[PDB]
RNA sequence: GGCCAGCAUCAGUUUUGGUGGCAGGAUAAAUCCAUAGGAAUGUAGCUUGCCUCGGUAAGUAUUAUAGCCUGUG
RNA sequence: AGAACUGGCGAUGCGGGAUGAACCGAACGUAGAGUUAAGGUGCCGGAAUACACGCUCAUCAGACACCACAAAAGGUGUUAGUUCAUCUAGACAGCCGGACGGUGGCCAUGGAAGUCGGAAUCCGCUAAGGAGUGUGUAACAACUCACCGGCCGAAUGAACUA
RNA sequence: GCAGUCAAGCGUUCAUAGCGACAUUGCUUUUUGAUUCUUCGAUGUCGGCUCUUCCUAUCAUACCGAAGCAGAAUUCGGUAA
RNA sequence: UUUGCUCCACACAAUAUAGAUGGAUACGAAUAAGGCGUCCUUGUGGCGUCGCUGAACCAUAGCAGGCUAGCAACGGUGCACUUGGCGGAAAGGCCUUGGGUGCUUGCUGGCGAAUUGCAAUGUCAUUUUGCGUGGGGAUAAAUCAUUUGUAUACGACUUAGA
């Protein structure tokens, strides 16, 4: 005995299994002879309306995402086994979180789009000092006369997880010394990014980068480097 | 005791209009000749309708080991009776010969499950030929290559009552 | 001066090719080689040069020696006897000081009483040359 | 074979030592047990204490004087376990407890003599490792034996006076064994090796 | 199930040196020296090469192997105590009465003296263990910092100091007074 | 020829050793010798890899510069 | 308390159950040697601190039929089994990332936006994302898991049986 | 207590030959704190003055734990004779 | 109260043995570790070795151990003195200096044993005391009676008296 007691729940959603893997094994091999362009895209951090923007903007494209080794299983990782030919070099490149794209419009439009397409997400850049008074949920962005004081439930979250010293006088939250969370030109810590997350500061821009292209009729591997 | 492996064959009764009953052999583990004949009628009654008085024994043979000094892995199927109802059991023993393995099975059942000699039935004893299908874990850990282990803290068994040495271990 | 002085704690360890001495049993004082380990307590030994038959044995009946030689696991009796003389452990055993201890109490037990009188007179003569050599330095 | 066997008491189990002593007394061997405060019991410390308090509350209800006598010293606690193993009410059991002396520490004249041990009573040979044991000296202080501070002080007096002896005996066996080596290779010693000495 | 041998590994960095006779462990490096006695645990240490040392238990049960992971965990804390060292910072939040905390030296013993806790007249002395140096935080209101080489000297001396200020026979949802440990961090 | 004893060769009962001759079984099974086929906890060779200049890692290779298993005689 | 067959004690010693009319051996003339029964072999106490494989740690262990007697079910103690699953093509553990749109779904109301509540509970896009398990703001925000994905590289989980 | 209901288990293999823990429903003198003034055959002898001791299943005092525990008071609960 | 009293030396008598018949032969600590030797930069170092039983080490020849002749050695051992220490846990022992003094089986010679009749423990150690010898040593108290009252049922206790 003396085993770990696992937490049992009652939620609605259930686990997928292997049968969702083998469908993505089939949908990748089906999309090769159907569409003409194979675009592999490295995109590590994503936001869901960013992804739901790219899906609905392009009807001719099919943006198929999944596990990496399933994509190696379906495209064929070794040169000996592959669905269509000259395909084992481009599947070597997908090392990060990658989702394949199957369009048929142009090779110039796709490579032009993602440099033109840019968004803004969390920083995960500019520095921020907190005033030594009542802290607000915007955090000195907008004028504090219109601001909202922070909810005191996340104040124990601030004293323990964010390491920021907050002692509380009355219904609002107070700090007594001015505190800066980041400095410019520095790689941000994960505790520094979560301060900017609770403050709602997504002031670092986001863009998706693409790494390679394949054409079925030409049957050759094309590598393009844009960030 | 020291177990021996025997072969007992049966020949129900040569009667009129049924001459030559077919034959019925078994492999019995026992400590001598007399128990193995009585253990043969114990199993053979359960299968079909004979008795000892309406039966007879053809022959007995001691089955010696085919390869004594070759170390074998064994997988033994055992059915036993608990204090509650009966249920099966599959255990695996690494040992030298066939009949020395069931020697250590009766020591193992009576120690771990408190099963006496009368409550244990031997289904089939077979040798595992190829490795890497040995299902148990306490058997596989002797199958890693170049196995070396020390024996720390050896005790000493002396003859006299007083030793003048303040005796040491290893 | 910037090293780790961690001790090693040297142990005789069972393995394939460890030569052993049989302290009790039928053979009782004959060298043999561990061929294959069976489990924690039982091993498969053989020494054909001394005369012990190839057999399983329990580790409580055997005592481990420091000497070793190389041998493939699961070797047969003819293959052991070739690798035995190739390491010449019959010569290497008597060179050890422990095998001289066994031969000494074996020789002391077989002494004729007239020879035991000769041990008497000779140990008188040796103690006289010592006690003059002592108490000068 | 010796007239008096002097048993060192450090590292032994209470029961297994008392068994092998209570047989040698009835067969006639004189025995003195020294350093009985360093003796050991199997079982952890908090058990043996509760196996002393249930002994400690047994007393003759109408007069506490006449009851079971609860000795507290470690020399006497071992003497309890030994007196239970000898038939002490007869005349043979009383003449076998005249053959026994038990002490804390090592008093004179027993420090100058050879001390022996009993291998089948040793703790390190008997209990499996990873198993709790209990020093009898620590038990007796926790039940009222107010002399631990004196015995441990008189050992540090003895251990210094013992080690100054041992440094002379060690240097004396250095001078003998080297003078034995020059007696080796002489033909009076070449014959002894043939005879086995 | 009588495991034949298990092992763990101790990662020795470049600064420190470790001297292990039978079960006596000494860790010497940049910040200082430490010792820890291990005669009870019955294991075997083996050096391979100057940065890695393998612990070992041969032929042990389940209890004897579970006590082999913790010997790795003790020597690794003896390593980070000498390379980096430990530093516990404590905040002592009061409701109404200003808590006066001082360091006093009676007879060369260097106690920690707490006064005026929840208006009490009682003086509490918390003794300071060997090798833990208490300093009061500069320019941060209401903070006391404990720091030393050993985990078990520092973490015990911070745990002692908050049990000495436990509020008795009152409701802890209302009365906020006490001393608490902010977070358990390193020096460097 | 009264009392208690010691040894010798025997008889009755009985305990405890040493050692010798034969019959059985699969005319013990094994080892051992021969000879076919085989396999990995894969030996030599080979190939790659990092690399203190040979050492391990992973690939090939069925006895060679170790051997083993199975079957038959 | 009252019946049936047999064996007992009553009339009955001896050896074993510490002690006992009924249980276990066994039935008695007086002595010697030898071998045993039931029961035993650490010491009292005559006899192996015998050999072998395991299991067990109790802050009231347990130790022998009749016999001096305890019952269910619980236990993140430990050991051995049973069928079902998941996996070296990446499982299980844990950090990290996403965890969405129609939507602040109908009514309820001083306010209820996934969560004071009744009835409900359907589709879109998805690798995956419930008209939504928990933290709680007067509502909201905010965090969490359930669901998938990134790293690391060997097995692991559930249900029971004794 | 009887009479149901629900069903993890049990019953040579077993749902439905038949048992049934854990729950729960049946009223047992009136849903608005009005009262019920109901003692219903103890067929049998111990009780009390003095005095000692022993259990724990703790009424007080020691120390903890948990609750709308603001204090004040007061409850539940544990170790302890 | 008849010359008692004590310690040392010796002779006879007694008196018993819980059981002499080569010798109780001195480190401490750890046991998943130590012992001894050797070096060294003195250390929780380096190297070498030993254990697996005290079956050891020491001692041991002579009429139960005799009377003598030598050789070789400066050693061994016993007894009485002496010199300087050390030990208080119940030390009551352990070393040590100077001579004296026997013995020597380290080596080699000569003499002696018988008759205890073929075995009978074939007596060989050690407790306690007594009676006389011969050299020293030293010259008391308690109780009852009488009397106190801090005491007291009687004993006891507490005080006094040349």
């Amino acid at each position: 005995r003396s085993k770990r007691s696992k937490l049992v729940t009652l939620a609605q959603t259930d686990k997928k299994g292997r049968e969702n893997k083998e469908r993505i094994f089939d949908e990748v091999r089906e999309a090769l002879d159907t569409y003409r362009y194979v675009w592999v895209l490295h995109l590590d951090d994503v936001r869901t309306p960013v992804l739901q923007e790219i899906r609905t903007s392009w009807a001719g494209s099919k943006l198929i995402m999944g596990k990496r080794k399933v994509l190696q299983k379906a495209l064929g990782e070794k040169r000996e086994e592959e669905y269509k030919e000259n395909l084992y070099q481009l599947s070597k490149l997908c090392s990060g979180v990658t989702g394949l794209l199957f369009t048929d419009e142009d090779v110039n439009t796709v490579k032009e789009y993602f440099k033109s397409y840019v968004r803004s997400d969390y920083s995960r850049p500019l520095t921020f000092t907190i005033p030594e008074g009542i802290v607000y949920s915007r955090g000195g962005q907008i004028p504090a006369e219109e601001d909202v004081p922070m909810i005191h439930s996340l104040e124990p979250t601030m004293r323990n997880k964010f390491e920021i010293p907050t002692k509380i006088k009355a219904g609002k939250i107070t700090i007594d010394s001015p505190y800066l969370v980041c400095t410019e030109g520095e790689k941000l810590d994960v505790r520094q990014a979560l301060i900017l997350k609770q403050f709602g500061i997504a002031a670092s821009e986001f863009k998706v980068k693409v790494s390679a292209y394949y054409d079925n009729d030409s049957s050759t591997v094309e590598s393009t480097n844009i960030n | 005791a020291h177990f021996k492996e025997y072969q007992v064959i049966g020949r129900r009764l040569p009667t009129e209009s049924v001459p030559e009953p077919k034959l019925f052999r078994m492999r019995i583990f026992a400590s001598n000749e007399v128990i193995a004949k009585s253990r043969y009628w114990y199993f053979l009654q359960k299968l079909h309708k004979v008795k000892k008085a309406s039966g007879e024994i053809v022959s007995i043979n001691q089955i010696n080991e085919a390869h004594p000094t070759k170390v074998k892995n064994f997988g033994v199927w055992v059915r036993y009776d608990s204090r509650s109802g009966t249920h099966n059991m599959y255990k695996e023993i690494r040992d030298v010969s066939r009949v020395a393995a069931v020697e250590t099975l009766y020591q193992d059942m009576a120690a771990r499950h408190r099963a006496r000699f009368r409550s244990i039935h031997i289904l089939k004893v077979a040798e595992i030929e190829k490795t890497a299908d040995v299902k148990r874990q306490y058997v596989k850990q002797f199958l890693t290559k170049d196995l070396k282990f020390p024996l720390p803290h050896r005790v000493q068994k002396s003859t006299k009552t007083f030793s003048y040495k303040r005796p040491s271990t290893f | 001066s910037t090293d780790s002085i961690v001790k090693a704690s040297n142990w005789r360890l069972v393995e394939v090719g460890r030569v052993v001495l049989i302290k009790k049993g039928q053979s009782a004082g004959k060298l043999a080689a561990i061929v294959e380990i069976i489990d924690q307590k039982k091993v498969l030994i053989d020494g054909p040069k001394a005369g012990v038959p190839r057999q399983a044995i329990n580790l409580g009946q055997v005592v481990l020696t420091p000497l070793t030689f190389a041998l493939p696991r699961g070797a047969r009796t003819a293959t052991v006897s070739k690798k035995w003389a190739a390491a010449a452990v019959c010569e290497k055993w008597a060179a050890s000081s422990w095998a001289k201890k066994i031969a000494q109490r074996e020789r002391r037990a077989a002494l004729t009483d007239f020879e035991r009188f000769q041990v008497m007179v000779l140990r008188k003569q040796k103690r006289y040359t010592v006690k003059k050599a002592l108490a000068k330095a | 074979v010796e007239p008096v066997v002097v048993i060192d008491g450090k590292g032994h189990l209470v029961g297994r030592l008392a068994s092998v002593v209570a047989k040698q007394l009835l067969n006639g061997q004189k025995i003195v047990v020294v350093r009985a405060e360093e003796l050991n019991i199997s079982g952890e410390f908090f058990r043996n204490k509760l196996k002393y308090h249930d002994f400690l509350r047994k007393a003759t209800a109408f007069n506490k004087t006449r009851g079971p006598f609860h000795f507290r010293a470690p020399s006497r606690i071992f003497y309890k376990a030994l007196r239970g193993m000898v038939s002490h009410k007869t005349a043979r059991g009383k003449a076998a407890l005249e053959r026994l002396k038990v002490f804390e520490g090592i008093p004179p004249p027993y420090d100058k003599k050879k001390r022996v041990v009993v291998p089948q009573a040793l703790r390190v040979l008997r209990l499996k490792p990873g198993r709790k044991y209990t020093t009898l000296g620590k038990l007796s202080t926790s039940v009222g034996w107010k002399y631990e501070d004196v015995v441990a002080k008189l050992e540090a007096k003895r251990k210094v006076s013992s080690a100054e002896y041992y440094a002379k005996k060690r240097a004396f066996t250095k001078k003998v064994a080297s003078a034995n080596a020059t007696a080796a290779e002489s033909d009076v010693a070449k014959q002894l090796a043939a005879l086995g000495y | 199930m009588k495991y034949i041998q298990t092992e763990q590994q101790i990662e020795v960095p470049e600064g420190v040196t470790v001297s292990i006779k039978s079960r006596i462990v000494k860790v010497v490096g940049p910040r200082g020296t430490l010792t820890k006695n291990l005669k009870h645990i019955d294991v075997t240490f083996t050096k391979v090469n100057n940065q890695l040392i393998k612990v070992a238990v041969h032929n042990g049960g389940r209890k004897h192997v579970a006590a082999l992971r913790t010997v790795k965990s003790l020597v690794d804390n003896m390593i980070t105590g000498v390379t980096k060292g430990y530093k516990y910072k404590m905040r002592y939040v009061y409701a109404h009465f200003p808590i006066n905390v001082n360091i006093v030296e009676k007879d060369g013993a260097k106690f920690i003296e707490v006064r005026n806790f929840l208006g009490d007249k009682k003086i509490r002395n918390v003794p300071v263990r060997d090798g833990v140096t208490i300093e009061f935080s500069t320019n941060v209101k209401d903070e006391i910092v404990l720091s030393g080489n050993s985990v078990e000297d520092v973490s015990q001396n911070a745990a002692d100091l908050q049990q000495i200020c436990r509020v008795r026979n009152k409701d802890i949802r209302k009365f906020l007074d006490g001393i608490y440990v902010s977070h358990k961090g390193f020096i460097t």
